[PDB]
């Protein structure tokens, strides 16, 4: 099976190339360190209008201003 | 103005909700110069 | 159709000018359909050839109406019986008989009568006893 | 707008062109001057079930950017697959042959 | 066939239907019926015989124009409601095209053409196919939207079905178009019934198909398109002589066996419905397709037609076997009368 | 007739700058001029009216025209050769007046005590108290009606059985 | 688009009615039964538009992919037709009668 | 028809509300129904096929009586619930909405009066 | 203008009237390529750039060519004269002017309006056809996977059927 | 629907995308959503023959959020008004038709 690449390497040098791209792209993405961002850079753009929820005191997290340390801070985008 | 004939009522809305119908570009600009239905019915499309 | 309906609207034997008319006219209507899928299947040879078929369909339906119309205003009018199935079959058999001249033929008479005038005949009576055609679905 | 005019002005300068064409100027038999290709057809049909394979994946560049990134990727990767498949189904039938 | 494309064909040709059950938006309901369209035609054309080429350009034809209007009704219906699905507001014109359109595909009454002569052309295998397997789909649709179509017009095409399937059938000698003439007539029960009890729509589809499916495979092995053809099967397989028999007389409405019983319930439904006019009428000239059933019970069974001397080499050979499915879909059919309470 | 604002009512002092000074001085528009910005969303996609939170939007035109106000007096001049690169462009990028921002942030760093956000601290969902009471049955709802009531009990074997034509079942 | 919408409505009929009058070569048939597709394709890209109803642009291209596969059925039987007859005239097709 | 019905199991077969109903008898003369209507499936086929009919694959013979029976009890379990499902459906609504369905009262013949048409 | 749309629509009608008079195969081809054209350009005036190109590019050169490609290789035997045709297709060009005259004059009407781009948002963006259509790998990718099987199937029935 | 192998399966990929009201790409809402949601939270438990006539005006409403119809003759009306008047100069062109008045951000 080894040996038979060599002749289609040398005479066909074009489908072994268009398999052997067709699937890298198929496994680059699922052993990629950063892969995970591309969800993520995608999700972060605030493309419409964040509405903002009424204030009851029962939420720590939701930061209320926009300067608060609190929040969906990405110091990650940043030199991802 | 326009209206003094009978069996009209200004500000009819046509709706029953009474919740706030987002005015339709046509009712917002129409009645009004023929320019502005264009630009606001063809200002984007033809560009910039 | 306000019109069609009007023919039952006044009570039968009354009015016979309008029963004519109305009875005329379905059958015409008939006519041109028959004629028409008589001539979209089965077509002619020559456009010509085609209009006279169309008119004959529709003559000879427009005939069997009106004599069936003329016959069983008539009957009921000389009865002086409005409400009695036989009125209509004597127009339904009339109304085959015509079909049957049209035709040329004393047998198709014979059928034409019998079954034509049995089928309007049912009419009054459909409408005496007030049968539902085609009804709606009330399960 | 200006994109009317534009095209329209090409097509003026089009029709001049010819209209000038046939004027300038201003018998001797100087007008005087099949089967099918079945080859053509399929490679006409190749391209209609291939041109409506672009057709849905030019959405590809607005779909980058949805958040479910992994979705699209997966998604895609089968349409230009089955589409490759088809394609060399055609190979072993030799219908890509000419 | 490569049984590649053997395979690729039949699952889009069972696809096609199943799609259009499960889904709801319509539009992947039409989508079902295109696949059935485009599946279904490279089969017709299997000997490719000038014949057949004639048959699949019609059903393509006939198929293609019908899925237009279906798909239009759903564009309509789209602007008349944002929805992509018919619902009780529907004008009532959106609905009529999808019966005329649907009545198309399934072949119905005034539309009843082409299913006689594609069925003419076909192999008696995809004929059963485009027979049975075919018919779901659409009426698949019909039965889901029964609630809001017209009473009037389903009836009139039920009427007329019956009487164009009953009428044409008694001249045809062929068999295939003898069989294609009493699909639409079965047809047209079921449509009759839809706007008041579309369950009993499933059963007179069912007991279609488990009649149909028999009878076919009866014709086919003798592989005989003519009714002499079948009518020498006593010499060449004499046990089929008393099923095929029983059948076709379940085929029409007859009373001890399974046939009656769609007949009969959607009568019991009609009149529950009041509508004693149009069911009268149905049952009296469904006495007409019995006749054509009885002339070729006649030549089949109760009267032995003369048959070639070449039939005595015929018999010697082994007689390849009709497969279980003919028993098991004969006796379920030809029998289960006594069993109907539970069938409806 | 439909309730529609007296135009009296709707004159605002206003903005009126061209939009390149609003995407120079956005950024730090969204620092200040937060709270009065917020309440007036709070109410917008609460109270899905234009015609009810004008109130509020009288108070958007008012806190910007004081953010500018300040501008205009401290750190004006470098301000003006901000916006005034950055409206050539046909986007009005800041990747091009880059050395602009930093002049007019150092300008404002030192006065005004402000500091311009970080990448992503004005995408994020701030909760925002205000005392508008919820608007209950917006849309208006007109009743529901009742869902059809439910039969109720237990299966109990079909009485006399199947009752279809003389099958005794 | 009210009014609009009926032109292209008309538009499909008048193709109905071209699809249900043949005449001569079947490849005009086969042309008219696209031309309701594009009319199809154009009301459903319109309203989808003025519905701004974006859930449903998938169905305006839908449409356009089964049904050129579709014609491509079609037309395949078309070239089987002008192979054994050659002539591809709606009018020797009735060996079936 | 009955579909559409609140708690409507949207695919199953038979809902275990239907365990609360007696199970069919296994004797139930329709299930023996079934298994002649089977046992006469395997007859036939071995006709059909030409084989000695009675005495000729008596394993087959065995697999039709009882596949048939075995479809049986299962079907008739279920179509039992559907008409058992009926009543509860519909003796429900008969009181839900009493007033459309009222009891009658029958006048005792002797009040009644149908006419006597005398065949003389 | 403000009719924008509908002078379009009229020659979308008289381009479909020239199919429906069965012009000649190829010369009517050119009717379908032209009214594609303008339905091409009625989608764009709603705003729908991608939809609108779309058909521009597909059916317009890509189905409608290979179509007439074929109709050169067959069914272009090119044995009534088209201009009876045309002269026909005049009568319509005027006869539709009729029936929309009689609700011409019944009257929507007086030319087109604020029928078109009924509402769109005068702030905001990935407001723009293309993410709908882009939904087939989102939240639609049941059309997307159907529409697959068709032209891959397509493929297969292609070849049965040549075969 | 016929076969309901999407609930039973748990799938939904023919479910999410069939009205107006439904997940618009970007949370972009159609024109209307407002009213399919009232006329379809009303329209659930209530079946369609009696989603048909109680549950009118939610639907009365929606027919006209949509199609946009009674609007029009109200417009048109309005505007053959203002024809007839303006011809007989009963009526002028308002300030707004004179343009100016103060366009406004
Ligand atoms: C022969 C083989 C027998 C094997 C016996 C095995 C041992 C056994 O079963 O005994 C115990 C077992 C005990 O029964 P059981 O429940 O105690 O009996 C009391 C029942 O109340 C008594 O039963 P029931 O009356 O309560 O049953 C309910 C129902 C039960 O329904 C049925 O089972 C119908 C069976 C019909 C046979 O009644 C009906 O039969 C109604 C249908 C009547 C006929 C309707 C159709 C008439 C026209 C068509 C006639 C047939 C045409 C066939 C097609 C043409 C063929 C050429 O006996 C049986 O159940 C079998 C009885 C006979 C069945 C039919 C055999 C033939
Ligand atoms: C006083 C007695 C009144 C009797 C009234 C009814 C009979 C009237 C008959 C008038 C003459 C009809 C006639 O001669 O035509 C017979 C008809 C056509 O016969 P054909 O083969 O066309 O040749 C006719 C050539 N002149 O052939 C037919 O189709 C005849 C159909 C009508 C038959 C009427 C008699 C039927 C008797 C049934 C008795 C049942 C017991
Ligand atoms: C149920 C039992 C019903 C019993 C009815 C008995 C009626 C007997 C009448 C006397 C016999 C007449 C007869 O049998 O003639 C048959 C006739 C012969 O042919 P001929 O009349 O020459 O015309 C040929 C047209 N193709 O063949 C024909 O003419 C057939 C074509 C004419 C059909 C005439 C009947 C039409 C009925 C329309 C009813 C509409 C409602
Ligand atoms: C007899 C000789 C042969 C005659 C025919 C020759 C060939 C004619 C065709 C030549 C090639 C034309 C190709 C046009 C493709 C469509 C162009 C298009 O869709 O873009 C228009 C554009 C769309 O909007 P958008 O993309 O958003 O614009 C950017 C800012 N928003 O913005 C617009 O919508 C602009 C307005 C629409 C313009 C579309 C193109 C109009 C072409 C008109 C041709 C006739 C000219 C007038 C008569
Ligand atoms: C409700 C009652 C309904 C009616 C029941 C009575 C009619 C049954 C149906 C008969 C239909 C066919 C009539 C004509 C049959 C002709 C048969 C024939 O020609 O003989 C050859 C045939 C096959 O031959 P082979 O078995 O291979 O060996 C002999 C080779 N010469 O030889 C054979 O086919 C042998 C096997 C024939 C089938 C046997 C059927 C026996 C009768 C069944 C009666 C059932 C009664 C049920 C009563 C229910 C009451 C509730
Ligand atoms: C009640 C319901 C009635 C419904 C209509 C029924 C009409 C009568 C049906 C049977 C007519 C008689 C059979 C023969 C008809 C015929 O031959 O015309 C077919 C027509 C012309 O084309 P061709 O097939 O070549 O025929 C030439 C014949 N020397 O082929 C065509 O016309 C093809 C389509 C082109 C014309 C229509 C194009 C659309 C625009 C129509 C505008 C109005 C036209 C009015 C006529």
């Amino acid at each position: 099976i080894s040996a038979f690449l060599k002749n289609a390497w040398a005479k066909e040098p074009v489908l072994v190339v268009s398999f052997s791209v067709w699937g890298l792209a198929i496994i680059m993405p699922m052993i990629s360190p950063y892969t995970k961002y591309a969800s993520m850079i995608n999700k972060a753009t605030p493309y419409n209008y964040p509405v903002p929820v009424r204030d009851d005191g029962n939420m720590p997290d939701v930061p209320s201003h926009p300067q608060d340390p609190l929040g969906p801070s990405l110091d990650w985008l940043k030199n991802l | 103005i326009m209206k003094d004939v009978p069996n009209w009522k200004v500000g009819e809305s046509v709706f029953h909700t009474t919740r706030w119908v987002p005015p339709l570009i046509g009712e917002m600009y129409g009645l009004r110069t023929k320019e502005e239905m264009s630009n606001a019915n063809f200002g984007f499309t033809w560009y910039t | 159709k306000r019109f069609f309906e009007s023919y039952h609207e006044v009570p039968d034997g009354t009015q016979c000018h309008r029963k004519t008319y109305i009875t005329t006219a379905l059958g015409g209507i008939c006519g041109i359909i028959g004629s028409a899928y008589s001539v979209s299947l089965n077509p002619a040879d020559s456009t010509l050839e085609a209009v006279a078929r169309v008119g004959r369909y529709t003559f000879t339906a427009a005939a069997i109406g009106a004599m069936f119309g003329l016959t069983t205003c008539v009957s009921a009018q000389v009865r002086e019986k409005p409400d009695d199935p036989l009125n209509y079959f004597i127009g339904g058999c009339a109304g085959g008989l015509t079909l049957g001249a049209r035709t040329h033929s004393y047998g198709t008479a014979a059928m034409g009568c019998v079954y034509m005038g049995t089928a309007a005949a049912l009419f009054k009576i459909g409408k005496l006893e007030g049968w539902e055609l085609f009804p709606t679905p009330k399960v | 707008m200006n994109l009317y005019t534009v095209i329209f002005i090409n097509i003026l300068l089009s029709l001049t062109l010819i209209l000038v064409a046939f004027w300038l100027p201003q018998y001797s038999e100087k007008a005087n001057p099949l089967p099918f290709s079945m080859k053509f057809f399929l490679v006409a049909i190749t391209f209609l079930l291939f041109d409506l394979e672009i057709a849905l994946l030019l959405p590809l560049p607005w779909a980058i950017q949805t958040i479910k990134t992994s979705t699209m990727m997966i998604m895609a990767f089968i349409l230009v697959t089955i589409l490759s498949l088809g394609l060399a189904y055609e190979w072993t039938q030799k219908g890509l042959e000419w | 066939m490569n049984p590649i494309t053997l395979a690729i064909i039949y699952f889009t040709i069972f696809l096609g239907p199943v799609i259009t059950m499960s889904s709801t938006n319509l539009m992947l309901m039409w989508v079902g019926l295109e696949f059935s369209l485009l599946a279904i035609i490279p089969m017709l054309i299997n000997k490719k015989n000038p014949r057949s080429t004639e048959a699949a350009t019609k059903y393509f034809v006939t198929q293609a124009t019908a899925s237009m209007i279906i798909l239009l009704a759903i564009v309509l219906n789209y602007k008349q409601l944002g929805t992509w699905m018919f619902q009780q507001q529907t004008n009532g014109l959106i609905l009529n095209m999808t019966l005329m359109a649907l009545s198309m595909k399934l072949g119905l009454a005034p539309f009843h053409f082409w299913l006689p002569e594609v069925t003419q052309g076909i192999p008696l295998h995809m004929g059963l196919i485009l027979l049975t397997w075919q018919k779901i789909a659409p009426l698949s649709i019909l039965i889901q939207i029964y609630p809001l179509l017209n009473s009037t017009i389903i009836l009139m095409l039920a009427i007329t079905s019956i009487f164009m399937g009953a009428w044409g059938g008694l001249n045809q000698t062929q068999m295939r178009k003898i069989m294609a003439y009493s699909s639409i007539a079965h047809m047209g029960w079921m449509l009759a019934i839809l706007p008041y009890n579309p369950s009993l729509t499933l059963l007179n589809l069912m007991i279609y198909i488990i009649l149909t499916a028999p009878m076919f495979m009866a014709l086919m092995l003798n592989n005989s398109m003519t009714i002499n053809s079948i009518s020498l099967l006593w010499n060449k397989t004499p046990a089929m002589l008393t099923m095929i028999s029983l059948m076709l007389l379940s085929l029409g409405g007859l009373p001890p066996l399974t046939g009656f019983l769609p007949k009969w319930i959607i009568i019991t439904e009609l009149m529950k419905n009041n509508c004693l006019i149009m069911a009268t009428l149905m049952a009296m000239m469904a006495l007409l397709n019995l006749f054509f059933y009885t002339r070729l019970i006649y030549s089949t069974s109760l009267t032995m037609f003369p048959t070639n001397n070449n039939s005595k080499m015929m018999t010697h050979q082994t007689k390849t076997k009709p497969n279980l499915m003919f028993s098991t879909l004969a006796i379920m059919s030809t029998m289960t009368l006594p069993l109907a309470p539970q069938l409806i | 007739i439909v309730e529609l604002p007296t135009l009296e009512e709707l004159k605002v002092e206003e903005v009126k700058v061209s939009s390149a000074v609003l995407k120079a001085a956005a950024h730090h528009y969204g620092a200040q001029c937060d709270k009065t910005n917020k309440e007036f969303m709070l109410c917008r996609w609460e109270e899905k009216d234009p015609r009810r939170c004008l109130k509020e939007g009288k108070l958007v035109n008012g806190c910007a025209l004081n953010f500018f106000r300040q501008i205009k007096s401290h750190c004006a001049e470098p301000f003006t050769e901000y916006w005034t690169c950055l409206d050539y462009s046909n986007m009005q990028l800041f990747r091009h007046c880059r050395q602009q921002q930093a002049k007019f942030d150092q300008c404002v760093l030192d006065k005004l005590g402000w500091v311009r956000p970080d990448l992503g601290q004005l995408s994020k969902v701030t909760k925002v108290k205000t005392d508008r009471p919820l608007p209950e049955n917006p849309y208006h709802s007109r009743a529901r009606p009742e869902p059809n009531p439910v039969i109720e009990g237990d299966l109990k074997p079909a009485k006399h059985g199947t009752r279809f034509f003389f099958w005794t079942v | 688009m009210p009014s609009t919408f009926f032109n292209l409505t008309m538009a499909f009929s008048l193709s109905l009615l071209g699809t249900l009058m043949f005449r001569s070569h079947l490849m005009s048939t086969l042309l008219c039964l696209e031309g309701m597709v594009l009319s199809l394709f154009i009301m459903t890209s319109v309203t989808s538009l003025n519905s701004n109803s974006m859930s449903s642009m998938p169905i305006p291209i839908t449409i356009l992919v089964f049904a050129a596969c579709e014609a491509a059925v079609g037309l395949a039987l078309l070239v089987k037709v002008s192979n054994t007859y050659g002539t591809d005239y709606v009018q020797n097709l009735n060996l079936l009668q | 028809m009955m579909n559409g019905r609140p708690g409507h199991e949207p695919l199953k077969f038979l809902p275990d509300e239907a365990r609360s109903l007696p199970p069919p008898k296994l004797n139930d003369p329709r299930l023996v129904y079934m298994g002649l209507l089977g046992y006469c499936t395997g007859l036939m086929d071995n006709m059909l096929r030409m084989r000695p009919v009675m005495r000729a694959g008596l394993h087959r013979q065995l697999l039709f009586v009882t596949s048939f029976v075995f479809a049986g009890y299962f079907y008739l379990k279920r179509q039992n619930y559907l008409y058992a499902v009926k009543d509860h459906d519909m003796f429900g609504y008969i009181k839900l909405h009493p007033e459309d369905f009222p009891e009658k009262e029958k006048k005792t013949y002797a009040e009644i009066l149908e006419p006597f048409h005398p065949v003389r | 203008m403000n009719n924008y749309i509908f002078v379009l629509s009229s020659l979308f009608l008289v381009g479909c009237l020239g199919l429906a008079l069965k012009p000649s195969p190829i010369y009517g081809g050119l009717g379908l390529i032209v009214s594609g054209f303008v339905g091409c350009l009625m989608v764009l005036g709603f705003g729908g750039s991608f939809l609108g190109l779309m058909v521009f590019l597909i059916y317009l050169g890509g189905m409608l060519v290979v179509f007439g490609y074929t109709t050169a290789m067959a069914t272009e035997e090119y044995p009534g004269s088209n201009w009876l045709i045309l002269g026909f297709l005049v009568l319509g060009v005027i006869m539709e002017v009729f029936l929309i005259c009689v609700l011409n004059y019944y009257d929507l009407g007086d030319g087109l309006g604020d029928w078109l781009m009924y509402e769109v948002d005068d702030v905001g963006v990935m407001l723009e056809g293309g993410i709908g259509v882009a939904a087939m790998y989102s939240c639609a990718t049941w059309m997307m996977v159907v529409a697959g099987w068709s032209l891959f199937a397509g493929i297969f029935i292609i070849i049965e059927i040549t075969r | 629907p016929f076969l309901d192998i999407q609930k039973k399966l748990g799938i939904s990929l023919d479910r999410h995308f069939m009205f107006l009201s439904a997940e618009q790409p970007y949370k972009n809402a159609a024109r209307c959503h407002a009213f399919e949601k009232e006329w379809i939270e009303c329209a659930h438990g209530i079946g369609g023959t009696r989603a048909k006539k109680e549950c009118k005006i939610e639907f009365d409403d929606f027919e006209e959020c949509l199609l946009r119809y009674k609007t029009m003759r109200r417009m048109h009306d309005i505007k053959k008004q203002r024809e007839k008047l303006m011809k007989e100069g009963k009526y002028t062109p308002p300030p707004h038709h004179s343009g100016r008045e103060e366009p406004r951000p």
